[PDB]
């Protein structure tokens, strides 16, 4: 992905303020609520039966934190997303058989959560920059399909 | 298919737009145009620079159409027929672009209405926008 | 959204299925399981071997539900409520799989009813199966 | 872009009987009919206003012949689909900006057309082999998006 130097600064500034304890769990939680079939991948996570149960589920929060860490690692390696995500792509494609459309949904849910947390600070240009990132991550996670 | 709860979630959340209709609709389009440049090719006759008066006035028509759809959530094919004729018959918009604008409308609502944008309300708004998108992209007359 | 011509085309083509409903249903299931083997994991306790009596019986269930949907083409959310309960609430079927089965139903129909499978009827059958899939994958209570 | 030896033999045997002058125009015509937004990519082609107009349009038949030639090229190079379609990928992705879901749709329309012409001969094993071909073609045409 190519961010301009202006986009890179704006992305990095905003990401440095991200609540790493909550943002990832909120994105994964919303994925499971808004796209309920994605819950089939998380049978061992316990109670996913209502939205309040999904969002408060400690296994969802803990796993969402790992997701956010994967995005942080991508942000720190925008010049080689395929290499940074090769292991995860093997996991998500060959083992879990996640349909790649779901990779894009989660990336866009993350965008909604950033919008939700940062309000007017999540300007249209900031979003455009982040849309390049999440598309880059989703593509890299899908690589072992390609 | 919208549940009775979907409909009341959408009515409560969209009802908070109020006088911000043109602002929020304009912002949703601006987000779409900047994030997904290929959507611009449907508006070649438009001034699409930022703060464009044409984009702002168009943002208002989009918002008002959504307000009308919220009010006709039980007979949207009937109420939206004119817009289907425009987007499906005449413009032949690829349905993918409706997903992009729908996403940008959600982002705008999340950014301006954090108290409204709960996980259940997020899910209802997504289904609502998908249903609007289906009508505007289907040729049913 | 189905046009009157769509409803006319679906009713006439599906009418021609008749006594072959279970046969075409089972064929479409077997085409799906073989072409898209991931779909088998929704049926972990089924006998999915070729020609299995279980898949035969299931194809008859699918085909009969489609017949019911054809008869209630203007009332599908009410008519298919229990099937939405199963596929959306309990099984939580990913909508991509409905596209796969819908494609395999079209393939089965085209293989068996060439005279009927015109471009216009093809288009109408696709929209109909998309409409059915939307109902079955949405939680509307 | 990876069929079993048996799947390759099945696709090759069937494709030898395919009417190279007709199937492409039939598949392109049905794409334009079943997924009517695709007509927007073919403004210059003339009357596309009804199914009969689409299917009878000589520019549609002629272009469909070129499409099918490209599928034949892929079928003759099943282990190198990415290289076979690289130039078309630049055209469809960089230049025309066709959303890759439309590649998948045309692939499945072609499968319906094969089913339509061959009937019971288009057995479930033959279909499954062809689903791998058209998925591989769609993936290859989308390579410049990856
Ligand atoms: C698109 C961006 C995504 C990112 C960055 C991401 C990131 C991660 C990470 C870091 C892990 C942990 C890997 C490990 O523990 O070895 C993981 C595991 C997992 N992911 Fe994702 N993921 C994404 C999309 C998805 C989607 C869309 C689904 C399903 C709808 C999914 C299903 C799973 C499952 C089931 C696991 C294993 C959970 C377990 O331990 O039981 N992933 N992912
Ligand atoms: C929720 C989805 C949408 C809604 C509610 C909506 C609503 C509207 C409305 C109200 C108009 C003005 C009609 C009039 O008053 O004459 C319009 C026009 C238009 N729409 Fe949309 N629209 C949607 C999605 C889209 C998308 C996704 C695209 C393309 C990316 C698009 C492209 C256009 C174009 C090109 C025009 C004509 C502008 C002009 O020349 O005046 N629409 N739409
Ligand atoms: C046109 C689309 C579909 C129709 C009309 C349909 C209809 C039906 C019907 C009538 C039943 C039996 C319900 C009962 O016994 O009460 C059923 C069960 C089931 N369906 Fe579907 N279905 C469709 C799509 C799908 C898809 C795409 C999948 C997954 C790939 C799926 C997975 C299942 C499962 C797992 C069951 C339960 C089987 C069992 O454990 O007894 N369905 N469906
Ligand atoms: C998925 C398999 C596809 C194949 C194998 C294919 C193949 C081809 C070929 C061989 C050409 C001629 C290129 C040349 O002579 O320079 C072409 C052109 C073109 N394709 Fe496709 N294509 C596919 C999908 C699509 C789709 C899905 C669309 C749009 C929905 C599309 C839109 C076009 C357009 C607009 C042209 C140029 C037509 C013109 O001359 O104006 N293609 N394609
Ligand atoms: C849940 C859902 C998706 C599409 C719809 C329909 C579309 C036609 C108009 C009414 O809502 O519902
Ligand atoms: C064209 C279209 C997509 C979905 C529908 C609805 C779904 C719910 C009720 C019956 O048709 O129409």
């Amino acid at each position: 992905v190519h961010l301009t130097p202006e986009e890179k600064s704006a992305v990095t500034a905003l990401w440095g303020k991200v609540n790493v304890d909550e943002v990832g769990g909120e994105a994964l939680g919303r994925l499971l609520v808004v796209y309920p079939w994605t819950q089939r991948f998380f049978e061992s996570f316990g109670d996913l039966s209502t939205p309040d149960a999904v969002m408060g589920n400690p296994k969802v929060k803990a796993h969402g934190k790992k997701v956010l860490g994967a995005f942080s690692d991508g942000l720190a390696h925008l010049d080689n997303l395929k290499g940074t995500f090769a292991t995860l792509s093997e996991l998500h494609c060959d083992k879990l058989h996640v349909d790649p459309e779901n990779f894009r949904l989660l990336g866009n849910v993350l965008v909604c959560v950033l919008a939700h947390h940062f309000g007017k600070e999540f300007t249209p240009p900031v979003q455009a920059a982040y849309q390049k990132v999440v598309a880059g991550v989703a593509n890299a996670l899908a690589h072992k399909y390609h | 298919v919208l549940s009775p709860a979907d409909k009341t979630n959408v009515k409560a959340a969209w009802g908070k737009v109020g006088a911000h209709a043109g602002e929020y609709g304009a912002e949703a389009l601006e987000r779409m145009f900047l994030s997904f440049p290929t959507t611009k090719t449907y508006f070649p006759h438009f001034d699409l620079s930022h703060g464009s008066a044409q984009v702002k006035g168009h943002g208002k028509k989009v918002a008002d159409a959504l307000t009308n759809a919220v009010a006709h959530v039980d007979d949207m094919p009937n109420a939206l027929s004119a817009l289907s004729d425009l987007h499906a018959h005449k413009l032949r918009v690829d349905p993918v672009n409706f997903k992009l604008l729908s996403h940008c409308l959600l982002v705008t609502l999340a950014a301006h209405l954090p108290a409204e944008f709960t996980p259940a309300v997020h899910a209802s708004l997504d289904k609502f926008l998908a249903s609007v998108s289906t009508v505007l992209t289907s040729k049913y007359r």
